[PDB]
RNA sequence: CCAAAGAAGGUGUUAGCCCAUUGAGCCAUAAACCUGAGCGCCUCAUGAACAAGCGAGUAGCACUGUUUGGGAAUGCAGUGUCAAGUUGGCAGGUAUUUGUCUGCCAAAGUUAAAUACAGAGUAGGAAGACCGAUAGCGAACAAGUAGCGUGAGCGA
RNA sequence: AGACCUGAGUGUGGCAGGACUACCCGCCGAACUUAAGCAUAUUACUCAGCGGAGGAAAAGAAAACAACCGUGAUUCUCUCAGUGAGCGGCGAGCGAAGAGGGAACGAACUCGUUGCCGAAUCGGGUCUUACAAGGCCUUGAGUUGUGGCAC
């Protein structure tokens, strides 16, 4: 399955020629997380984010999430989660 | 002990007790009624 | 099982219900002693993850430690020597507070073996850690292949030597490879093998 | 050994070659490389030009194994051929095979006149080496 | 590392009419106020104290030591150099001296003695026997009480057959496959008297090679 | 005077030397021959204790991992589960039978896997499995004559059964083919290197 | 004259043969150790054959302090702030936002050997191109003694 | 009445404090010194100080390397390497890692979780020649979960 190597030291598939071998969801946990989240309600951070998203400040919400969480990927995922939550 | 000693030469129907077993009974929808104590600490 | 619900609930410490529970608990712990013996752990899921078992010979204590940075204990806040060492209020203790709580528990009750500890609460002034300890003389402990390793005397006061999880944490032993080469198997061990002069016989 | 040193020759000279006026004092120039810009500047400048300052790009976490690239020239290729094989070699005939990387070489460079025509297996070859060995009846075969 | 320095020993200064050397503190003792720490002071520390990481051992190129062993063997093939070294070989039949391999079957020291007399090696053994004496000087206090000359050295093809020669005083034994330069040139002097058995002698060509092989 | 010397960096500034005030920080090797003799005596004692089992367990052949060392071979840690299963062996059983087992090695290609499978087969065919009970022999085990014959593999690397690691064979002499006598190897090599080297810049230019 | 023993100690001068020393070998053994995982009886255990998940005030992030060769931050600490869930995390030595690839799966735990013994101890051993009574440990001797100091200590 | 659950008293059975501390583990932590001055730096993550264990300790079964034709817990040795790495009033100085040859190596296991069970568990009395990894009994502990089995 992997592309065989060309046999030379440089180039796109460089390397010594061998015949290569190929490299060898959480629904119940999601159910538990959903029950617990419904049980406890929103963290005050989630409340601030939901207030930001209600009044149309998506950028401010993203910046607040980035500041509190410290990571941009986590901030984006949190903003999306709050958007999906407000859609219910 | 008496029942097992007799069988050598399952258990009768009873309530489910214990947090692990009761939780499993609820999750599998095997419980018809669940009684919970209000003062667990 | 029920463990999943308890674990998820304890991942939500900033919710209103967990904040209420923790507020009540922190007030009560405020009005208790620095070291308190508990019949049962406050967080059974966490305690069992850390090796606690509901057996004879297993004990749980709640240990309180004070928050803040370390004050350097010099007379009148006066230091001597190079200005580099002149700080009094801004230095930080190189151990973490969990290791300190374990050490206080272990020093106080020398007949027990400290196994592990976990966070349970914190105030603005205080932090509470529940320490798990084992009685090495209990027959239940001595005849258990899962825990009777701690009976052997090399594990006496292992918390005093930084050998528990918190001690390993502040020793840097959570890391391996290129993020930990200068601290393995210890800082002193690496310094010893990096700084001793080798005299080969034929050189 | 102690008996051959100037100390034995100096027994009874009192000053041991250091003088009456300037003594043998402890550190009259400072310790080690002190004052390379102040009072040792002429020594540093005339014998070690370039010693002070900065130059070029940094390379953090330098690994020398990915950079391993030893070289051998065309007129040295006979070091890597068995003694009987170099004779049965000729242009147009059956030629010995040299595999460079197993001999500890990565690149065929190509200085001089090649002595024994051969087939050379190299990871790298310079353009002049390749052309020169083809003119002599050999060849280069790339390898990795 | 602590010898000569196990004292408080501070200098008194120049106020008093004494030398500036450090002096032992305290009172009520014959060493109170005595000079201390100095290489010139009684009870003081030696100048440049000896260390264990002095270079005790030497590395010698493998080819040079093989060359040295070869030169020593060629020197032993020369009767004039052998007598110049001090051996008594005026009665031996041939040099290099090669004997039959059957001496490896000896079991009693008496037979080995008879064999040494037979091939006239007994004169050199007797020179060694008579040279025995107490060592001169401090070396006898150390575990080196007696000295003697070296005497003949009998080379065997292997590790067997040395039972009857071990107790012979003044006879050294050697194994042809592990020949030692310290025994072939004692004191750095070439010309050791070597008795070869036949089997060890025929092995020298494959052990050391030829000028072409 | 200083004169023309190398600029010294001897790095002896720290309290390494033992003296009246310093413990020092030194490591001498004076016990080297005694420790060599002890190690050899210990190996002989352990071989005596575990006779007739070989002193060293069976280990696979692996490829050294850089561009500087990938032409070389050496002994690896343990056989992979894929090599063992292909050889018809259970890893727990192989662990009890004298074979090192490594569950981390991943078997990226066929050549290495096959060479190690052959090592396992060669070992298994020469293995003499003593019985738990001499009076009731089971399949695959040894008999009285074989158990009595024995012999202990006392190799340094424990490969007297499978032999030393095997390298690829040196190529035999041949002729220069017409393609080899016409083509510029330099241009081909250079073009491939340039295709990798300028890939991003060629993409950003062609996409503009 | 002995030597499978010449190997050094003792004995009124320098000893293979005056004495001791050792070789084969003999006797006795709480337990522990080694031995078809030594060998039986009882007892007890035991082998063979008839779908979901994976460690939370944790990891990160900010500031401060410290440590590191680790350099837009190698580890750690205080405080604030605090996740994700394998459509996932961590690492991949120039910060960021993207999207590919590779390795691995932290935040419980146990573990022999190879290594240390840089002023330790117990029971035995082996040595030295070392020192030779102002030397060598302070101490070859009723030496950590006699003596000194309120004392910590000093110390022949 | 009584219960549990929080906490006391006494009886019974046991353990800790002290010593050692060369090496080892955790903290704490200088200055002389070097920079020909000196403050960053250096000495040094050293001495002194406070704790803790052993016959070794510590480490240790990959959130490891690499970028290869790939390696494969830990520790240690040579080497990498006084380094065309890096850190540094870029001064004085400082300063490793992977790969490679080797020592060692029967080296691997446990819990928690998940899911299938659910007291099968522990302690205590007392029988077996037996404070049995055994039988019998036992509310004492344990269902706020001990113990079994499986990838
Ligand atoms: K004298
Ligand atoms: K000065
Ligand atoms: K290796
Ligand atoms: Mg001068
Ligand atoms: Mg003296
Ligand atoms: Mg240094
Ligand atoms: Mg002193
Ligand atoms: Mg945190
Ligand atoms: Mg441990
Ligand atoms: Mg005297
Ligand atoms: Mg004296
Ligand atoms: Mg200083
Ligand atoms: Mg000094
Ligand atoms: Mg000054
Ligand atoms: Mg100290
Ligand atoms: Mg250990
Ligand atoms: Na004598
Ligand atoms: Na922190
Ligand atoms: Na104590
Ligand atoms: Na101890």
């Amino acid at each position: 399955a992997p592309t065989p190597r060309t046999g030379i030291i440089a180039g796109f598939n460089k390397g010594h020629v061998t015949t290569r071998r190929p490299r060898q969801p959480h629904k119940h946990l999601r159910a538990v997380k959903a029950i617990i989240a419904d049980l406890v309600g929103l963290s005050p951070l989630e409340k601030r984010v939901q207030e930001f998203l209600r009044v149309g400040k998506e950028k401010r919400a993203l910046k607040y999430c980035k500041k509190r969480l410290g990571d941009f990927t986590a901030a984006k995922k949190k903003r999306s989660k709050m958007e999906e939550a407000l859609r219910h | 002990r008496e029942r097992l000693q007799k069988v050598a030469e399952k258990a009768p129907l009873a309530v489910v007790t214990g947090l692990q077993e009761v939780t499993r009974a609820i999750e599998k929808k095997q419980a018809r009624m669940v009684v919970i104590a209000n003062n667990v600490d | 099982g029920a463990f999943m619900y308890l674990n998820e609930l304890w991942k939500k410490k900033s919710s209103d219900v967990m904040r209420f529970i923790q507020r009540i608990r922190s007030w009560e712990f405020r009005h208790q002693h620095t070291v308190v013996r508990l019949r049962r752990p406050t967080r059974p899921e966490k305690a069992r993850m850390l090796g606690y078992k509901t057996k004879q010979g297993f004990c749980v204590f709640r240990v309180r430690v004070r928050r803040g940075g370390r004050k350097r204990p010099v007379h009148k806040g006066i230091t001597y020597g190079k200005p580099k060492t002149s700080g009094v209020l801004g230095m930080k203790l190189n151990k973490n507070n969990q290791a300190v709580a374990e050490q206080r528990l272990g020093k106080r009750f020398g007949n027990l073996r400290v196994l592990n500890s976990y966070w349970v609460n914190m105030d603005s002034t205080f932090k509470w850690y529940e320490v798990i300890a084992v009685d090495p003389m209990c027959k239940t402990i001595r005849r258990d292949p899962r825990i009777n390793w701690i009976v052997n005397s090399v594990h006496k006061h292992r918390e005093q030597r930084g050998l528990t999880s918190a001690g390993r944490k502040h020793r840097g032993l959570r890391h391996k490879g290129h993020k930990a080469s200068k601290l393995r198997p210890s800082y002193r061990a690496a310094w010893r093998r990096n700084n001793r002069i080798v005299f080969l016989r034929k050189r | 050994p102690t008996r051959f040193k100037k100390c034995r020759h100096q027994r009874g000279s009192t000053f041991c070659g250091y003088g009456r006026v300037g003594k043998h004092r402890k550190h009259e120039s400072g310790r080690g490389n002190a004052g390379g810009m102040h009072h040792h500047r002429i020594n540093f400048d005339k014998y070690h030009p370039g010693y002070f300052g900065k130059l070029g790009m940094d390379h953090y976490h330098r690994k020398k194994n990915p950079m391993w690239k030893p070289t051998i020239n065309l007129n040295n290729l006979s070091r890597l051929i068995a003694a009987e094989e170099a004779a049965k070699a000729a242009k147009g005939g059956t030629l010995p095979v040299v595999d460079l990387q197993s001999s500890g070489y990565a690149k065929l460079l190509g200085n001089g006149h090649i002595q024994v025509p051969c087939i050379v297996k190299a990871r790298y070859v310079s353009k002049l080496a390749d052309k020169k060995i083809r003119k002599a009846g050999g060849a280069v075969v790339l390898q990795a | 590392r602590l010898s000569g320095m196990n004292h408080s020993a501070h200098s008194w200064g120049t106020g008093r009419a004494v030398a500036r050397i450090p002096r032992i503190s305290g009172g009520g003792t014959s060493t109170s106020g005595a000079g201390a720490f100095g290489n010139m002071c009684r009870g003081g520390r030696m100048f440049a104290p000896t260390k264990i990481f002095r270079r005790w051992h030497r590395k010698i190129n493998l080819h040079q030591k093989r060359f040295a062993v070869v030169s020593a063997l060629a020197a032993s093939s020369v009767p004039s150099l052998v007598m110049s070294r001090g051996h008594q070989i005026g009665n031996v039949p041939e040099v290099p001296l090669v004997v039959e391999d059957s001496i490896q079957g000896y079991e009693k020291t008496k037979e080995a003695m008879a064999f040494l007399k037979a091939i006239a090696a007994i004169d050199d053994v007797n020179r060694v026997n008579d040279s025995r004496e107490i060592r001169a000087g401090r070396g006898k206090m150390r575990n080196r009480r007696y000295v003697a000359r070296r005497g003949p050295m009998l080379v065997m093809p292997n590790n067997k057959g040395t039972r009857a020669f071990r107790n012979i005083f003044g006879l050294d034994l050697a194994n042809v496959s592990a020949l030692n330069l310290l025994h072939l040139a004692p004191g750095g002097h070439v010309g050791r008297f070597v008795i070869w058995t036949q089997s060890a002698f025929e092995q020298l060509d494959k052990i050391f090679g030829t000028f072409t092989e | 005077p200083k004169g023309n010397n190398a600029i010294p960096h001897v790095h002896q500034k720290k309290h390494w030397n033992p003296c009246s005030s310093q413990k020092g920080n030194v490591k001498v090797f004076l016990n080297q021959p005694a420790q060599k003799h002890r190690r050899r005596r210990l190996r002989l004692l352990k071989a005596k204790k575990v006779f007739p089992r070989p002193l060293k367990a069976l280990r696979p052949q692996v490829n050294c991992p850089t561009v500087r060392h990938n032409m070389k071979r050496r002994l690896g840690r343990g056989f992979s589960p894929a090599e063992l299963k292909a050889a018809g062996l259970n890893p727990q059983y192989a662990a009890t039978i004298g074979i090192r087992v490594d569950s981390r090695r991943k078997n990226k290609s066929e050549e290495g896997m096959n060479v190690n499978v052959q090592r396992l087969k060669t070992y298994m065919s020469k293995l003499v499995l003593f019985p738990m009970n001499h009076k009731k022999v089971q399949k695959g085990e040894a008999s009285e004559e074989e158990v009595k014959a024995a012999t202990q593999d006392r190799s340094r690397f424990g490969d007297a059964a499978v032999g030393a690691v095997v390298y690829p064979s040196a190529e035999a002499p041949r002729a220069v083919s017409a393609e080899e006598k016409s083509m510029c190897v330099y241009a081909f090599l250079k073009k491939n290197h340039s295709a990798v080297r300028f890939f991003g810049t060629r993409s950003s230019r062609a996409a503009r």
